[PDB]
Protein backbone atom coordinates (compact mmCIF):
# COMPACT_ATOMS: atom_id res chain seq x y z
CA UNK A 1 0.00 0.00 0.00
CA UNK A 2 0.88 3.63 -0.29
CA UNK A 3 3.61 4.86 2.39
CA UNK A 4 1.76 7.05 5.11
CA UNK A 5 4.77 8.27 6.52
CA UNK A 6 5.13 10.65 3.61
CA UNK A 7 1.86 11.94 3.76
CA UNK A 8 0.39 14.62 6.18
CA UNK A 9 -1.45 12.04 9.35
CA UNK A 10 -4.55 14.31 10.95
CA UNK A 11 -4.30 14.19 15.31
CA UNK A 12 -7.73 13.44 15.90
CA UNK A 13 -10.22 11.56 19.05
CA UNK A 14 -12.29 9.18 18.96
CA UNK A 15 -15.25 11.47 18.36
CA UNK A 16 -13.90 12.50 15.08
CA UNK A 17 -13.63 8.55 13.73
CA UNK A 18 -16.55 8.48 11.48
CA UNK A 19 -15.71 11.45 10.04
CA UNK A 20 -12.27 10.65 9.14
CA UNK A 21 -12.89 7.34 7.30
CA UNK A 22 -9.95 6.19 4.81
CA UNK A 23 -7.61 9.06 5.96
CA UNK A 24 -4.38 9.08 7.43
CA UNK A 25 -4.67 9.62 11.02
CA UNK A 26 -2.75 10.28 14.11
CA UNK A 27 -4.48 8.77 17.66
CA UNK A 28 -2.87 9.49 21.06
CA UNK A 29 -4.91 7.61 23.49
CA UNK A 30 -4.68 5.32 27.14
CA UNK A 31 -4.20 1.40 26.46
CA UNK A 32 -7.11 0.17 27.98
CA UNK A 33 -7.61 -3.56 26.79
CA UNK A 34 -5.42 -5.81 24.58
CA UNK A 35 -7.56 -8.57 22.56
CA UNK A 36 -6.31 -12.00 23.06
CA UNK A 37 -4.92 -12.33 19.64
CA UNK A 38 -2.38 -9.48 20.21
CA UNK A 39 -3.75 -7.59 17.12
CA UNK A 40 -6.22 -5.35 18.43
CA UNK A 41 -5.89 -2.84 21.09
CA UNK A 42 -8.30 -0.42 22.72
CA UNK A 43 -7.08 3.46 23.56
CA UNK A 44 -8.90 5.81 25.32
CA UNK A 45 -8.81 9.56 24.11
CA UNK A 46 -8.55 12.62 26.70
CA UNK A 47 -12.02 12.36 26.44
CA UNK A 48 -12.73 8.99 27.83
CA UNK A 49 -14.12 8.08 24.43
CA UNK A 50 -12.87 4.62 23.19
CA UNK A 51 -10.64 3.88 19.66
CA UNK A 52 -10.35 0.10 18.16
CA UNK A 53 -7.03 -0.44 16.47
CA UNK A 54 -6.41 -3.25 14.33
CA UNK A 55 -2.83 -4.60 13.47
CA UNK A 56 -1.85 -7.21 10.49
CA UNK A 57 0.74 -8.66 12.82
CA UNK A 58 -0.08 -9.73 16.77
CA UNK A 59 1.74 -7.32 19.31
CA UNK A 60 5.23 -8.21 20.05
CA UNK A 61 5.49 -6.29 23.10
CA UNK A 62 3.39 -5.55 25.91
CA UNK A 63 2.40 -2.28 25.64
CA UNK A 64 0.32 0.31 28.24
CA UNK A 65 0.21 3.93 29.56
CA UNK A 66 -0.27 6.73 26.26
CA UNK A 67 0.30 5.22 23.13
CA UNK A 68 0.57 7.51 19.42
CA UNK A 69 -1.21 5.47 16.67
CA UNK A 70 -0.27 5.84 13.09
CA UNK A 71 -2.53 4.59 10.65
CA UNK A 72 -5.63 4.95 8.17
CA UNK A 73 -9.69 4.57 9.43
CA UNK A 74 -11.05 1.91 8.01
CA UNK A 75 -14.55 1.25 7.04
CA UNK A 76 -15.85 0.34 10.51
CA UNK A 77 -14.23 3.51 11.70
CA UNK A 78 -11.04 1.59 13.53
CA UNK A 79 -7.90 2.24 12.74
CA UNK A 80 -5.21 0.32 11.03
CA UNK A 81 -2.14 0.62 12.41
CA UNK A 82 1.13 0.73 10.47
CA UNK A 83 2.60 2.13 13.45
CA UNK A 84 2.91 3.08 16.93
CA UNK A 85 5.16 4.24 20.12
CA UNK A 86 4.42 4.51 23.58
CA UNK A 87 4.94 7.96 25.13
CA UNK A 88 7.50 8.47 27.62
CA UNK A 89 5.73 9.26 31.14
CA UNK A 90 8.28 8.04 33.67
CA UNK A 91 9.37 12.11 34.76
CA UNK A 92 5.83 13.75 34.12
CA UNK A 93 2.86 11.98 33.23
CA UNK A 94 1.20 12.72 30.07
CA UNK A 95 -2.31 15.26 30.36
CA UNK A 96 -4.06 13.31 28.08
CA UNK A 97 -7.06 15.98 28.45
CA UNK A 98 -4.72 18.86 27.34
CA UNK A 99 -3.85 17.20 24.94
CA UNK A 100 -7.13 16.40 23.72
CA UNK A 101 -8.12 20.64 24.13
CA UNK A 102 -5.33 20.84 21.34
CA UNK A 103 -6.36 18.59 19.29
CA UNK A 104 -9.27 20.49 19.02
CA UNK A 105 -7.76 24.06 18.80
CA UNK A 106 -5.48 22.27 15.40
CA UNK A 107 -9.08 21.45 14.24
CA UNK A 108 -10.78 25.05 14.76
CA UNK A 109 -7.82 27.05 13.45
CA UNK A 110 -6.46 24.95 10.86
CA UNK A 111 -5.00 28.21 8.99
CA UNK A 112 -2.43 27.80 11.71
CA UNK A 113 -1.88 24.24 11.87
CA UNK A 114 -1.99 22.76 8.43
CA UNK A 115 -2.42 19.70 7.12
CA UNK A 116 0.01 19.24 4.28
CA UNK A 117 1.32 21.80 1.71
CA UNK A 118 -0.41 25.45 2.36
CA UNK B 1 12.93 35.95 17.08
CA UNK B 2 12.59 32.21 17.14
CA UNK B 3 8.67 31.20 15.34
CA UNK B 4 7.84 27.61 16.37
CA UNK B 5 6.04 25.98 13.18
CA UNK B 6 5.08 22.65 11.76
CA UNK B 7 6.86 21.04 8.83
CA UNK B 8 3.73 21.75 6.80
CA UNK B 9 4.44 25.53 7.36
CA UNK B 10 7.87 25.09 6.92
CA UNK B 11 7.21 23.47 3.29
CA UNK B 12 4.87 26.51 2.62
CA UNK B 13 7.34 29.03 3.07
CA UNK B 14 8.42 31.22 -0.14
CA UNK B 15 11.50 31.92 -1.27
CA UNK B 16 12.70 34.88 -2.83
CA UNK B 17 16.19 36.47 -3.17
CA UNK B 18 17.67 34.59 0.05
CA UNK B 19 14.88 35.04 2.11
CA UNK B 20 12.22 32.79 3.34
CA UNK B 21 8.85 33.74 4.59
CA UNK B 22 5.25 32.83 5.34
CA UNK B 23 3.10 35.36 4.09
CA UNK B 24 4.54 38.66 4.55
CA UNK B 25 7.06 37.79 7.65
CA UNK B 26 10.51 36.80 7.30
CA UNK B 27 10.92 33.46 8.93
CA UNK B 28 14.72 32.29 9.63
CA UNK B 29 15.32 30.66 12.92
CA UNK B 30 13.04 28.47 14.06
CA UNK B 31 11.53 25.42 16.09
CA UNK B 32 10.13 22.51 15.76
CA UNK B 33 9.18 19.19 17.88
CA UNK B 34 8.74 15.91 16.02
CA UNK B 35 9.52 12.47 15.76
CA UNK B 36 13.13 11.01 14.26
CA UNK B 37 12.42 8.63 11.60
CA UNK B 38 16.16 7.76 11.08
CA UNK B 39 19.75 8.71 11.73
CA UNK B 40 21.94 8.89 9.38
CA UNK B 41 25.61 9.52 11.36
CA UNK B 42 28.90 10.81 9.62
CA UNK B 43 32.17 12.05 11.17
CA UNK B 44 31.19 16.05 11.33
CA UNK B 45 27.40 15.85 11.42
CA UNK B 46 24.27 13.65 11.60
CA UNK B 47 20.84 14.18 9.28
CA UNK B 48 17.99 13.40 11.53
CA UNK B 49 14.68 12.77 9.42
CA UNK B 50 11.69 14.31 11.53
CA UNK B 51 8.57 13.89 11.25
CA UNK B 52 5.61 15.85 12.92
CA UNK B 53 2.77 14.48 11.29
CA UNK B 54 2.30 17.15 9.10
CA UNK B 55 3.80 16.26 6.18
CA UNK B 56 6.66 14.03 4.65
CA UNK B 57 9.71 13.98 7.26
CA UNK B 58 11.98 16.75 6.81
CA UNK B 59 15.83 16.37 6.73
CA UNK B 60 17.72 18.46 10.09
CA UNK B 61 21.33 18.40 9.83
CA UNK B 62 23.02 18.88 13.14
CA UNK B 63 26.91 19.51 12.94
CA UNK B 64 29.43 17.34 15.50
CA UNK B 65 25.90 10.76 20.78
CA UNK B 66 23.03 9.97 17.88
CA UNK B 67 19.45 10.25 19.39
CA UNK B 68 18.26 7.20 18.68
CA UNK B 69 14.78 6.72 16.25
CA UNK B 70 11.12 6.72 17.87
CA UNK B 71 12.42 9.72 20.31
CA UNK B 72 10.35 12.85 20.44
CA UNK B 73 12.71 15.75 19.89
CA UNK B 74 12.24 19.92 19.44
CA UNK B 75 14.77 21.46 17.20
CA UNK B 76 16.04 24.83 17.47
CA UNK B 77 17.67 25.59 13.46
CA UNK B 78 17.00 27.79 10.87
CA UNK B 79 15.30 26.90 7.53
CA UNK B 80 17.17 26.60 4.73
CA UNK B 81 16.90 24.95 0.86
CA UNK B 82 18.71 23.59 -1.86
CA UNK B 83 17.19 22.86 -5.48
CA UNK B 84 14.00 23.45 -4.13
CA UNK B 85 14.14 21.06 -1.10
CA UNK B 86 13.43 22.46 2.19
CA UNK B 87 15.51 21.47 5.10
CA UNK B 88 16.74 22.87 8.85
CA UNK B 89 20.04 23.04 9.87
CA UNK B 90 20.09 22.76 13.88
CA UNK B 91 22.01 24.90 16.58
CA UNK B 92 19.95 22.39 19.18
CA UNK B 93 17.79 18.73 18.99
CA UNK B 94 16.58 18.01 22.32
CA UNK B 95 15.01 15.00 23.35
CA UNK B 96 11.59 15.98 25.24
CA UNK B 97 11.67 14.38 28.75
CA UNK B 98 8.05 16.00 29.56
CA UNK B 99 5.73 14.76 26.73
CA UNK B 100 3.29 17.61 27.80
CA UNK B 101 5.96 19.88 25.92
CA UNK B 102 4.92 18.31 22.85
CA UNK B 103 1.31 19.46 23.35
CA UNK B 104 1.97 22.56 24.39
CA UNK B 105 4.27 23.17 20.91
CA UNK B 106 0.87 22.49 19.21
CA UNK B 107 -0.58 25.80 21.20
CA UNK B 108 2.75 28.18 20.68
CA UNK B 109 2.90 26.72 17.23
CA UNK B 110 -0.74 27.82 16.34
CA UNK B 111 -0.54 31.12 18.52
CA UNK B 112 2.49 32.20 16.89
CA UNK B 113 1.01 31.97 13.70
CA UNK B 114 -1.99 33.93 14.50
CA UNK B 115 -0.20 36.83 15.51
CA UNK B 116 2.15 36.87 12.73
CA UNK B 117 -0.95 36.45 10.38
CA UNK B 118 -1.91 40.16 11.39
CA UNK B 119 1.47 41.59 10.85
CA UNK C 1 2.72 41.38 27.17
CA UNK C 2 -0.98 43.05 26.96
CA UNK C 3 -3.58 40.05 26.99
CA UNK C 4 -7.11 39.88 24.72
CA UNK C 5 -9.85 39.49 27.04
CA UNK C 6 -13.83 39.02 27.67
CA UNK C 7 -15.28 41.77 30.15
CA UNK C 8 -16.60 38.26 31.98
CA UNK C 9 -13.29 37.34 32.07
CA UNK C 10 -11.91 40.66 33.78
CA UNK C 11 -14.80 40.44 36.06
CA UNK C 12 -13.74 37.15 37.49
CA UNK C 13 -10.12 37.94 38.18
CA UNK C 14 -8.81 37.62 41.60
CA UNK C 15 -6.80 40.04 43.47
CA UNK C 16 -4.61 38.38 45.88
CA UNK C 17 -0.76 39.92 46.69
CA UNK C 18 -2.04 42.80 44.05
CA UNK C 19 -1.44 40.43 40.89
CA UNK C 20 -4.88 40.30 38.96
CA UNK C 21 -5.22 36.36 37.93
CA UNK C 22 -7.52 35.39 35.66
CA UNK C 23 -7.30 31.23 36.13
CA UNK C 24 -3.95 30.79 36.42
CA UNK C 25 -3.37 33.80 34.42
CA UNK C 26 -1.75 36.89 35.64
CA UNK C 27 -2.87 40.09 33.76
CA UNK C 28 -2.11 43.67 34.49
CA UNK C 29 -2.54 45.31 30.88
CA UNK C 30 -5.56 43.82 28.37
CA UNK C 31 -7.58 44.49 25.66
CA UNK C 32 -11.54 44.23 25.03
CA UNK C 33 -13.49 45.33 22.16
CA UNK C 34 -17.22 46.75 22.48
CA UNK C 35 -19.65 48.37 21.47
CA UNK C 36 -20.42 52.06 23.49
CA UNK C 37 -23.92 51.70 25.54
CA UNK C 38 -23.57 55.10 27.37
CA UNK C 39 -20.79 57.73 26.88
CA UNK C 40 -20.71 60.28 30.22
CA UNK C 41 -18.59 63.72 29.20
CA UNK C 42 -17.48 64.86 32.57
CA UNK C 43 -15.72 68.18 33.31
CA UNK C 44 -12.56 66.33 34.07
CA UNK C 45 -13.10 62.55 32.54
CA UNK C 46 -15.10 60.52 29.95
CA UNK C 47 -16.46 57.60 31.41
CA UNK C 48 -18.14 55.01 28.96
CA UNK C 49 -19.69 52.02 29.68
CA UNK C 50 -18.67 49.39 27.35
CA UNK C 51 -20.72 45.88 26.36
CA UNK C 52 -19.06 43.03 25.26
CA UNK C 53 -22.13 40.92 25.58
CA UNK C 54 -20.26 38.64 28.10
CA UNK C 55 -21.85 40.10 31.06
CA UNK C 56 -23.50 43.81 32.02
CA UNK C 57 -21.12 46.72 30.22
CA UNK C 58 -17.91 47.55 32.12
CA UNK C 59 -16.71 51.21 33.50
CA UNK C 60 -13.97 52.07 31.17
CA UNK C 61 -12.37 55.64 32.33
CA UNK C 62 -9.93 58.75 30.56
CA UNK C 63 -8.67 61.01 32.60
CA UNK C 64 -9.27 64.60 30.73
CA UNK C 65 -13.43 63.69 21.46
CA UNK C 66 -16.11 61.60 23.16
CA UNK C 67 -16.82 58.43 21.08
CA UNK C 68 -20.33 58.46 20.32
CA UNK C 69 -23.20 55.68 21.70
CA UNK C 70 -23.46 52.54 19.80
CA UNK C 71 -19.57 52.53 18.69
CA UNK C 72 -18.02 49.27 18.48
CA UNK C 73 -14.60 50.48 20.04
CA UNK C 74 -10.82 48.83 21.04
CA UNK C 75 -10.08 49.40 24.48
CA UNK C 76 -6.65 48.83 25.60
CA UNK C 77 -5.50 49.54 29.26
CA UNK C 78 -5.43 48.34 32.65
CA UNK C 79 -7.77 46.28 35.43
CA UNK C 80 -8.20 48.22 38.22
CA UNK C 81 -10.27 46.90 41.55
CA UNK C 82 -11.84 49.11 44.24
CA UNK C 83 -14.01 47.43 46.82
CA UNK C 84 -14.07 44.51 44.51
CA UNK C 85 -15.37 46.40 42.17
CA UNK C 86 -13.68 45.86 38.45
CA UNK C 87 -12.87 48.30 36.09
CA UNK C 88 -10.70 49.87 33.25
CA UNK C 89 -8.45 52.66 33.21
CA UNK C 90 -7.89 53.39 28.80
CA UNK C 91 -4.77 54.48 27.29
CA UNK C 92 -6.24 53.90 24.50
CA UNK C 93 -10.09 53.71 23.06
CA UNK C 94 -10.30 53.23 19.42
CA UNK C 95 -13.50 53.25 17.30
CA UNK C 96 -12.99 49.76 14.78
CA UNK C 97 -13.31 50.86 11.04
CA UNK C 98 -12.85 47.25 10.09
CA UNK C 99 -15.44 45.26 12.29
CA UNK C 100 -13.68 42.00 11.14
CA UNK C 101 -11.42 43.44 13.72
CA UNK C 102 -13.95 42.55 16.32
CA UNK C 103 -14.21 38.89 14.86
CA UNK C 104 -10.73 38.56 15.47
CA UNK C 105 -10.53 39.75 18.86
CA UNK C 106 -12.70 36.91 19.36
CA UNK C 107 -10.59 34.62 18.07
CA UNK C 108 -7.34 36.45 19.58
CA UNK C 109 -9.17 36.15 23.03
CA UNK C 110 -9.97 32.29 23.45
CA UNK C 111 -6.42 31.61 21.49
CA UNK C 112 -4.30 33.44 23.90
CA UNK C 113 -6.31 31.76 27.26
CA UNK C 114 -5.90 28.50 25.54
CA UNK C 115 -2.19 29.28 25.18
CA UNK C 116 -1.30 30.70 28.42
CA UNK C 117 -3.81 28.53 30.96
CA UNK C 118 -0.77 26.12 30.43
CA UNK D 1 -35.72 43.26 31.66
CA UNK D 2 -32.96 45.04 30.87
CA UNK D 3 -30.71 42.39 28.87
CA UNK D 4 -27.70 44.71 29.16
CA UNK D 5 -26.83 43.33 32.22
CA UNK D 6 -27.08 39.98 32.09
CA UNK D 7 -24.68 37.92 29.56
CA UNK D 8 -25.92 37.10 25.85
CA UNK D 9 -25.12 34.31 24.31
CA UNK D 10 -23.40 34.24 20.60
CA UNK D 11 -25.28 31.95 18.37
CA UNK D 12 -26.48 30.84 14.93
CA UNK D 13 -29.84 29.90 13.44
CA UNK D 14 -28.73 26.04 14.19
CA UNK D 15 -28.53 27.07 17.69
CA UNK D 16 -32.10 29.04 18.48
CA UNK D 17 -33.62 25.80 19.30
CA UNK D 18 -30.97 24.97 22.30
CA UNK D 19 -31.88 28.68 23.35
CA UNK D 20 -35.11 28.99 24.14
CA UNK D 21 -35.81 32.20 26.68
CA UNK D 22 -32.33 33.02 27.05
CA UNK D 23 -30.86 36.34 25.63
CA UNK D 24 -28.52 36.36 22.63
CA UNK D 25 -26.59 38.04 20.16
CA UNK D 26 -27.36 36.62 16.48
CA UNK D 27 -25.42 38.47 13.66
CA UNK D 28 -26.58 38.35 10.08
CA UNK D 29 -27.55 38.74 6.94
CA UNK D 30 -30.62 40.93 5.97
CA UNK D 31 -32.14 38.72 3.88
CA UNK D 32 -35.74 39.82 3.96
CA UNK D 33 -38.33 42.58 5.33
CA UNK D 34 -41.90 41.49 6.47
CA UNK D 35 -44.58 43.46 5.03
CA UNK D 36 -45.55 45.18 8.13
CA UNK D 37 -41.70 46.02 8.96
CA UNK D 38 -42.26 44.62 12.29
CA UNK D 39 -40.69 41.46 11.04
CA UNK D 40 -37.04 40.60 9.61
CA UNK D 41 -34.98 37.85 8.44
CA UNK D 42 -31.14 37.27 9.09
CA UNK D 43 -29.38 34.78 7.65
CA UNK D 44 -26.20 33.20 9.46
CA UNK D 45 -22.75 32.72 8.86
CA UNK D 46 -23.62 29.65 7.21
CA UNK D 47 -26.65 30.36 5.31
CA UNK D 48 -28.92 29.75 7.92
CA UNK D 49 -32.24 32.26 8.75
CA UNK D 50 -33.20 33.11 12.23
CA UNK D 51 -36.50 35.11 12.29
CA UNK D 52 -36.07 38.46 14.44
CA UNK D 53 -39.24 39.54 15.61
CA UNK D 54 -39.35 43.69 16.54
CA UNK D 55 -41.57 45.18 19.30
CA UNK D 56 -41.99 47.99 16.99
CA UNK D 57 -41.66 48.79 13.24
CA UNK D 58 -38.45 49.59 11.76
CA UNK D 59 -37.92 53.27 10.57
CA UNK D 60 -35.55 53.43 7.89
CA UNK D 61 -34.62 50.59 5.74
CA UNK D 62 -32.02 47.52 6.85
CA UNK D 63 -29.71 45.86 4.57
CA UNK D 64 -26.31 44.22 5.21
CA UNK D 65 -25.34 42.96 8.33
CA UNK D 66 -27.17 43.37 11.20
CA UNK D 67 -26.40 42.41 14.68
CA UNK D 68 -29.30 41.76 16.95
CA UNK D 69 -29.55 41.16 20.95
CA UNK D 70 -32.46 39.76 22.16
CA UNK D 71 -34.47 36.34 23.78
CA UNK D 72 -35.37 33.60 22.08
CA UNK D 73 -38.94 33.15 21.77
CA UNK D 74 -41.19 29.71 22.80
CA UNK D 75 -41.25 29.78 19.10
CA UNK D 76 -37.78 29.77 18.20
CA UNK D 77 -37.67 33.15 16.59
CA UNK D 78 -35.82 36.27 18.55
CA UNK D 79 -38.06 38.93 20.31
CA UNK D 80 -35.75 41.77 19.51
CA UNK D 81 -34.55 44.55 22.21
CA UNK D 82 -32.04 46.18 19.83
CA UNK D 83 -30.18 46.32 16.85
CA UNK D 84 -27.47 47.79 14.86
CA UNK D 85 -25.79 47.75 11.05
CA UNK D 86 -22.92 46.75 11.44
CA UNK D 87 -20.22 49.15 9.20
CA UNK D 88 -19.17 48.00 6.16
CA UNK D 89 -17.93 50.94 4.51
CA UNK D 90 -14.62 50.38 4.71
CA UNK D 91 -13.94 46.78 4.60
CA UNK D 92 -16.47 43.73 3.48
CA UNK D 93 -17.88 41.74 7.21
CA UNK D 94 -16.80 38.48 6.47
CA UNK D 95 -19.56 36.66 7.51
CA UNK D 96 -18.21 32.94 7.31
CA UNK D 97 -15.49 33.60 9.43
CA UNK D 98 -17.88 35.39 12.02
CA UNK D 99 -19.54 32.00 12.37
CA UNK D 100 -16.89 29.75 12.73
CA UNK D 101 -16.10 32.37 15.71
CA UNK D 102 -19.23 31.24 17.30
CA UNK D 103 -18.68 27.79 16.76
CA UNK D 104 -14.96 28.18 18.55
CA UNK D 105 -17.01 30.38 21.53
CA UNK D 106 -18.98 27.12 21.87
CA UNK D 107 -16.58 24.54 21.55
CA UNK D 108 -14.23 26.53 24.17
CA UNK D 109 -16.49 27.47 27.11
CA UNK D 110 -13.75 27.88 29.15
CA UNK D 111 -11.63 30.81 27.70
CA UNK D 112 -14.81 32.62 26.65
CA UNK D 113 -17.10 33.00 29.70
CA UNK D 114 -21.13 33.68 29.33
CA UNK D 115 -21.93 32.99 32.88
Amino acid sequence: SVDMMDLPRSRINAGMLAQFIDKPVCFVGRLEKIHPTGKMFILSDGEGKNGTIELMEPLDEEISGIVEVVGRVTAKATILCTSYVQFKEDSHPFDLGLYNEAVKIIHDFPQFYPLGIV
Amino acid sequence: HIVPCTISQLLSATLVDEVFRIGNVEISQVTIVGIIRHAEKAPTNIVYKIDDMTAAPMDVRQWVTVVPPETYVKVAGHLRSFQNKKSLVAFKIMPLEDMNEFTTHILEVINAHMVLSKA
